[PDB]
């Protein structure tokens, strides 16, 4: 079939001529659906109360037993949680998190969400324990990124945008689609 | 010795034992909530439920496991349709007004409430139909909450399921009555006059209460019951 | 001669060298796919430097350890190691490679950092080929001497640098 | 009907008197518990004032004498209820329009709660 | 298998274990340094079982930066064992606990467990 | 010369090391040896949940993940008795075949590449990333995906996800198309790969090649036909087949396979009626989480079913399934606890490589790489 | 069809039928007769040897016969010549102390890695095999990993402080044997099976 070398060269100059189909990450923001698997973020409620009960529901439901919840009894006078019970040190290991979405799902307070941050590679092991204050959806970015901020003045750029954010993701602000 | 029949198993059992150890015995299981080993049984909870004959002649209404005595040649049904609706249905009586504390309950996965509920509740009823839970859609019984009876024991009333373990030991084992209820019908509730909580052995109900009405104030609010890393040994304050 | 030894010459052949990552795969599981995968037409780790693929390590300065690693592995992949050319780098990829992962048993290495020095870990299951091209652009610092840890600390550009080989 | 809102309503405003009523004395108020499906509402959205369902005035001994709680949000036969322990006395009550809140048919304003709660004091505390 | 060497005396723990060595020829050897935590080894202690299949040899922790003369002793034991022979170096993280308890487990379960446990680990990072 | 074909290299796709008997030209014998990714699925799984284990399953087979959990939900619920509804089976077809296109691109684009031109990997491979948005949408996971659940799966189907099924079920026909005109009318790939990878099936048979090679051999023999499991006795199917064993009939047989994929696809697309999403067994489905504050038995249940789990009966299971390498099953023995007693794993890839010396005996030693990319193995299977 | 005459030249003979309402089907040899009567089973028309699935019984809560157990899986694929379509399993009970069995390499090839894979996993020794070589684990590894008698071997999850996790004291997952944190286990975490 000596066609079949000619027709070969034909399709590949016919893609080669079709120029556009990839997208040049990081300059173009990377298109992730809403439910996607992200860096874990901790929501608080419209009074601003913390979410976590710290009841270590979402440390269970790891497969790797990877997220270490330390509770403490809430102060009624400045309290941290709706109910008598809050999160004193909540943990969890990247490098032994696999991300499932297991531990959203066991969470009855909604406070443990995985949400939409990938870029955290880190260059330490005892650097990749995210903590509580590393997670809570007041902060914007990552620790590589945040720390880059601090270390650079120049604030921290996502490299994603997203249709919107979920319902369960209540207050964690993200890039929408084009509508900033 | 006397010759017991459940469901399938014929057991050789010394005439003084309950049905209820003569099921265990045999090797099936009920529900267990006012009964404790070294207290007196009395029937309370109205879990320990089972189907007798003593002739095939079935008794009309269910028997008190906990406090039947045991005859010659019984014959004892735990898996009858209509023991295991009852059993779910007090289940449903017991849990109607629970305060919801589970995730923050420092009783956690060791409460006997929780594995009972779901081992013998929400009976096959008969199309993948839609289930419902719980019946209950009135007000819950709210009582006070968190109070710390002693600076080793805390107190919720809310979670008490007004078994008897706690008073039926204190009578017995210590001789040392320092807990009652106070009132009767729904109102009922666990207090005493007795504020210091004298006796020096007040901790075991801590471990007694199948609920977690009595929890240990210094360890509370530390790690959950499967967290910690159990290590048995023994104890050498004393020669005992 | 290492790269160093002038102000000027040292930032130069950073510049070189970050630029001319030339990543050596060592694909063992899953994460290997999607490291693979940011080689297709959608994301390409093939701007920055790392079009060219070298499957022989006399070539290659950059080793992706991508995947688990088995420990009837674990002196095979050490020694391609051992026969790298000096200016190597070595990322981590992945869970079960950066740590135990889930698979915390008799068989994995619980962190390849044991057999190789690694440079930067990468945590996600799979990690996504854009976090990967993340890493290889923090590992592009780092051997820039642009990279930070958290206690303040900058870190060296070559891991593999500091170690008595045996 | 909507009369629920200003009930829940009416329910925070009864708290604030119990407060006031613990600077008065000198006495321990204490906040017992919160409302579960503000706790464990995850997502789903929370339109209710405040997220406080039962709360008690405790004497010297921390024991309480007098307990006031409000029905959740999804419940049957909805009322607002006050019990005084060990004394088997229970108060049921409603808001009805223009009256405002009554016990029944009975109004229960400011004053006849103040003494109440002062009744309480004096004969159930303990210390 | 034979316990030498003493704990916290990282001197006197790789001095007996130079008198124990001796002659031995290490080609076939398995060298166990057991730690816990692997990230942090500027504080890290260690203790060894070699276990040479005909016979095996157990020193406790003494050994690591975090004993003064530790971390010069870690080197020097290392470098000791790779002149031997042995090309075959494993370190195993257990439980704080697990360190203490371990070698008071009978020999069997103790071996098993420490040989099924094992990483593979470059003597670079002890030398 | 017993020439060692070392682990990884040279570029020996799925690490694997062979030592390749061989004088001259030819190959007298490849003697292999794995096991250096041996992770150890079997014994993990005896210590972990069975709702844990959705999460152990997907990472064996990284590439047709979704045989693997459909696998493994199908054997639980015959375990213990779940009830799947309609909608759950349609849905698990579709992600089944949809996991089956992407795990057949990358076999055969690795395949083309490993021996012949780099240029046709990338073209199969993009659409593979069409295909693992779709995943992401549901799933949020490019693979790995924990979505399937013991009743059916986890929740329902954001509006989203079927219009841009619909917009890769139209484009694919013209690319797989595409690439059968490039292939099947071999201009030099014809005196590559028609003569060489005999499979003689009565020792394929012997040895148990299952995996699609088989029926490249002539042997009508496929799961979702003779033993019909998730609804495939549903759906209008062409089983194809080859003539003689050899290279080039096993890939056009899998590239019509994907096109017989995108065709089932379509089918059920049609059939999907709207519905629940799993098995209510409160035993077996954690209660809604919009009854979690007003229920007590939901918090008990919630509680308890994500941290002990269910006990299934005491007793020993096993079932069918057809992966893009072979008959798939998983032999489950409980013990009436909440993990498994044991979990045994028919890897179709172990027994489809006790069949390489046999295959690549006398051949040409250039074409060992590519009679090990044509068997298709996914390392990940064999060690294990 | 062949099926059927396995059951009927089985149960003539004392052989114990055992089966599942799942449409799985055992058929237990004692070994003497094992080998012969595979033979047959492969003369009876069996084509294809699915699986060799060995079983170690240590930890199981009810007794059984022997310690190990080696189920061999045989088939008869529909499509071939004369295809029926009868597939089932095939247990053999084999003591802690004789991890003895005939390979069927000489009857079926499929079994030449497939009995090394169990000799790796299991103690047990297949007689008659071309070569019984470790397979899977490494060479230098002591032991066979998946009899309950070999740890699993964990090691402990790491975090900032001196926080640590040993997951096998963290397990709220009940084994069969595990008696719980209550008092025991009844109902549904005694074995629980839903009626259809
Ligand atoms: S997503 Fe991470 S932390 Fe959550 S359960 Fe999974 S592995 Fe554990
Ligand atoms: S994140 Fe949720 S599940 Fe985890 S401890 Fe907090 S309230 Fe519980
Ligand atoms: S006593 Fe038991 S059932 Fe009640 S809240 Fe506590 S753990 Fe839940
Ligand atoms: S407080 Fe606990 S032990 Fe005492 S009666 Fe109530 S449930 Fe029983
Ligand atoms: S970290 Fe996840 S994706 Fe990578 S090898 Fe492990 S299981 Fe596979
Ligand atoms: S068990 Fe007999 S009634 Fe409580």
């Amino acid at each position: 079939t000596l066609k079949a070398l000619a027709q070969s060269l034909g399709i590949t100059l016919k893609y080669l001529f079709s120029k556009p189909v990839t997208v040049p990450y990081p300059d173009a923001p990377v298109a992730l659906k809403p439910r996607f698997h992200g860096r874990h973020v901790l929501t608080r409620h419209p009074n601003g109360l913390e979410k976590c009960i710290g009841c270590s529901l979402c440390a269970a439901a790891c497969p790797a037993y990877a997220i270490y919840v330390e509770p403490a009894e809430n102060d009624p006078e400045n309290p941290v949680s709706a109910g008598e019970r809050y999160a004193k040190v909540y943990e969890i290991n990247m490098l032994r998190c696999i991300f499932c979405g297991l531990c959203e799902e066991a969470c009855p307070t909604g406070a443990i969400v995985l949400g939409y941050d990938f870029e955290m590679a880190d260059y330490e092991y005892s650097d990749l324990v995210y903590g509580k204050e590393d997670m809570l959806v007041d902060v914007v970015g990552t620790k590589p990124q945040r720390r880059e901020a601090k270390r650079t003045g120049k604030p921290v750029k996502v490299g994603y945008v997203v249709p919107y954010v979920r319902p369960e993701l209540e207050g964690f602000k993200a890039p929408t689609e084009g509508g900033k | 010795m006397v010759r017991v029949k459940v469901n399938d198993r014929i057991v050789e059992v010394p005439p003084g034992t309950s049905v209820m150890d003569a099921v265990f015995h045999a090797g099936y299981d009920v529900p267990l909530f006012c009964s404790e080993k070294h207290l007196s049984p009395i029937g309370a909870c109205r879990m320990c439920l089972v189907r007798i004959g003593l002739p095939i002649q079935w008794q009309p209404k269910l028997a008190a496991s906990c406090v039947t005595a045991v005859a010659d040649g019984m014959v004892v049904d735990t898996l009858s349709d209509v023991v295991r609706e009852a059993q779910a249905g007090m289940v449903e009586f017991t849990l109607l007004n629970h305060p919801l504390d589970c995730p923050t309950c420092d009783k956690g996965g060791a409460c006997e409430l929780q594995d009972r509920t779901v081992e013998y509740g929400l009976y096959e009823k008969y199309p993948l139909e839609l289930p419902v839970y719980t019946r209950f859609e009135f007000t819950r019984r709210h009582v006070d909450k968190h109070h710390p009876l002693s600076p080793f024991v805390i107190l919720d009333r809310e979670r008490c399921i007004h078994c008897k373990r706690c008073v039926r030991y204190f009578e017995e084992v210590p001789g040392d009555e320092v807990l009652d209820f106070i009132e009767r019908g729904v109102h009922t509730f666990i207090g005493t006059m007795d504020f210091g909580l004298p006796s020096g052995f007040s901790g075991n109900i801590t471990d007694i209460c199948p609920v977690g009405a009595l929890l240990d104030l210094t360890a509370r609010f530390r790690a959950r019951n499967w967290e910690m890393e159990e290590t048995p040994t023994t104890c050498a304050l004393c020669p005992v | 001669r290492e790269g160093i030894l002038f102000t000027t010459l040292e930032k130069l052949v950073a510049w070189g060298r970050s630029n001319s990552l030339w990543p050596a795969t060592f694909g063992l599981a899953c994460c290997a796919i999607e490291m693979m995968a940011s080689t297709d037409a959608r994301n390409d780790l093939a701007r920055f430097g790392s079009e060219v693929f070298r499957a022989s390590p006399r070539q290659a300065d950059v080793m992706i350890v991508a995947g688990r690693l088995s420990k009837k592995m674990a002196p095979v992949m050490r020694r391609v190691w051992e026969q790298m050319p000096d200016p190597k780098w070595v990322i981590s990829m992945g869970a079960c490679a950066s740590s135990g992962g889930m698979f915390n048993n008799y068989a994995i290495v619980q962190n390849v950092d044991s057999v190789v020095p690694v440079d930067v870990y990468v945590p996600g299951c799979p990690p996504r080929p854009e976090a990967l091209i993340y890493a290889v652009m923090q590992l592009q610092k780092k051997v820039r001497g642009q990279a930070y840890n958290e206690r303040g600390e900058r870190l060296p550009p070559v891991a593999a640098w500091k170690r008595t080989r045996g | 009907a909507s009369s629920e809102r200003e009930l829940y309503e009416a329910w925070v405003e009864l708290l604030s008197w119990m407060r006031e009523y613990a600077q008065a004395k000198g006495v321990r108020f204490e906040k017992e518990a919160d409302f579960p499906d503000f706790i464990y509402r995850m997502e789903r959205p929370y339109d209710l004032p405040t997220t406080i369902m039962t709360a008690s005035l405790s004497d010297g001994l921390g024991e309480p004498f007098l307990l006031a709680d409000v029905s959740p949000r999804h419940a049957k036969l909805k009322r607002i209820g006050l019990r005084l322990p060990r004394a088997h006395i229970h108060l049921h009550a409603h808001y009805e329009p223009g009256k405002g809140l009554v016990t029944g048919k009975i109004p229960l304003t400011k004053e006849r709660f103040f003494a109440l709660a002062d009744r309480a004091r004096e004969a159930l505390a303990f210390a | 298998m034979v316990r030498v060497g003493m704990r916290a005396a990282p001197r006197v723990s790789l001095e007996a274990l130079k008198a124990a060595l001796g002659g031995l020829k290490l080609s076939e050897a398995k060298v166990y340094l057991i730690t816990d935590w692997q990230d942090k080894r500027d504080q890290a202690r260690y203790a060894l079982l070699l276990h040479t299949g005909k016979k095996d040899l157990l020193v406790p922790d003494a050994f690591g930066p975090a004993f003064p003369g530790g971390e010069e002793a870690l080197s020097e034991l290392v470098g000791l064992l790779l002149a031997q022979g042995a090309r075959r170096f494993y370190e195993a993280v257990v439980s704080p606990g697990e360190m203490t308890a371990l070698l008071d487990l009978p020999p069997e379960e103790l071996l098993k467990r420490v040989m099924a446990i094992a990483n593979p680990t470059d003597p670079g990072i002890y030398l | 010369m017993t020439l060692n074909v070392g682990p990884q290299h040279p570029s020996t796709h799925g690490v694997l090391r062979l030592m390749v008997t061989l004088s001259g030209e030819e190959v007298l014998e490849v003697v292999p040896h794995i096991g250096y990714l041996h992770t150890g699925f079997e014994k993990t799984m005896e210590h972990r949940t069975y709702l844990q284990n959705i999460t152990y399953t997907p990472r064996m087979d990284y590439l047709h993940s979704f045989a693997h959990d459909l696998a493994y939900a199908l054997a639980v619920e015959k375990l213990l008795g779940a009830v799947v509804p309609p909608r759950a089976e349609t849905i698990r077809v579709i992600l089944n075949e949809l996991s089956r296109l992407a795990s057949h691109l990358v076999f055969l684009g690795t395949g083309l590449l490993d021996l012949g031109a780099l240029t046709p990997f990338f073209y199969a491979f993009r659409e593979r990333e069409t295909i693992l948005d779709l995943f992401e949408w549901v799933t949020g996971q490019r693979f790995h995906h924990n979505y399937i659940r013991i009743g059916g799966v986890k929740e329902d189907l954001p509006e989203e996800f079927v219009p841009e099924l619909k917009k890769l079920l139209e484009v694919l026909p013209h690319r797989i198309d595409e690439y059968e005109a490039l292939f099947a009318e071999s201009p030099i790939f014809y005196e590559r790969a028609r003569g060489v990878g005999v499979i003689p099936p009565e020792v394929a048979i012997d040895l148990g090649l299952t995996g699609g090679s088989l029926r490249a051999s002539g042997v009508n023999y496929d799961v979702r036909k003779a033993y019909p499991y998730s609804g495939y006795e549903t759906y209008t199917f062409d089983v194809p087949l080859g003539e003689r064993g050899d290279v080039f009939d096993r890939m056009l047989v899998r590239i019509r396979e994907m096109r017989e994929s995108v065709k089932i696809i379509k089918q059920a697309l049609e059939r999907l009626e709207p519905g629940p999403v799993r098995d209510p067994n409160p035993q077996i489905t954690p209660p809604p989480r919009h009854l979690l504050e007003t229920s007590m038995e939901a918090v008990i249940y919630h509680f308890k079913h994500y941290t002990e789990g269910f006990h299934p009966p005491k007793g020993e299971v096993y079932v069918p399934t057809e992966s893009a390498r072979g008959e798939l099953g998983y032999y489950i023995v409980s013990d009436g606890g909440s993990m498994p007693y044991r979990v045994k794993v028919r890897a179709p890839s172990f027994v489809n490589l006790q069949s390489l010396p046999y295959a690549c005996k006398g051949e040409q030693v250039p074409d060992m790489v590519a009679i090990i990319a044509s068997l298709d193995p996914v390392m990940g299977d064999v060690d294990r | 069809m062949r099926l059927e005459r396995v059951l009927e030249e089985a149960r003539a003979k004392g052989y114990p039928i055992e089966d599942n309402g799942l449409g799985n089907l055992w058929v237990v040899l004692p070994r003497e007769r094992f080998k012969e009567e595979m033979a047959h089973y492969k003369a009876m028309g069996f084509n294809f040897l699915a699986d060799i699935v060995g079983l170690d019984y240590l930890t199981y809560p009810d007794p059984r016969p022997e310690r190990f157990a080696v189920v061999y899986e045989l088939v008869s694929l529909p499509g071939w010549k004369d295809g029926d379509g009868s597939r089932f399993f095939v247990r053999v009970y084999v003591p802690e102390e004789d991890p003895r069995l005939p390979t069927v390499t000489d009857l079926w090839g499929s079994a030449n890695f497939l009995e090394r894979e169990v000799y790796d996993l299991f103690g047990i020794v297949f007689e008659g095999h071309p070569d019984l070589r470790k397979i899977l684990t490494p060479e230098d590894l002591e032991g066979h990993p998946l009899r309950k008698d070999y740890p699993l071997g964990e090691t402990p999850t790491l975090f900032r402080e001196g926080r640590y996790i040993i997951p096998a004291e963290f397990r709220a997952a009940l084994t069969g044997k595990d008696p719980g944190l209550t008092f025991y286990k009844g109902g549904s975490r005694k074995g629980y099976r839903s009626l259809w």
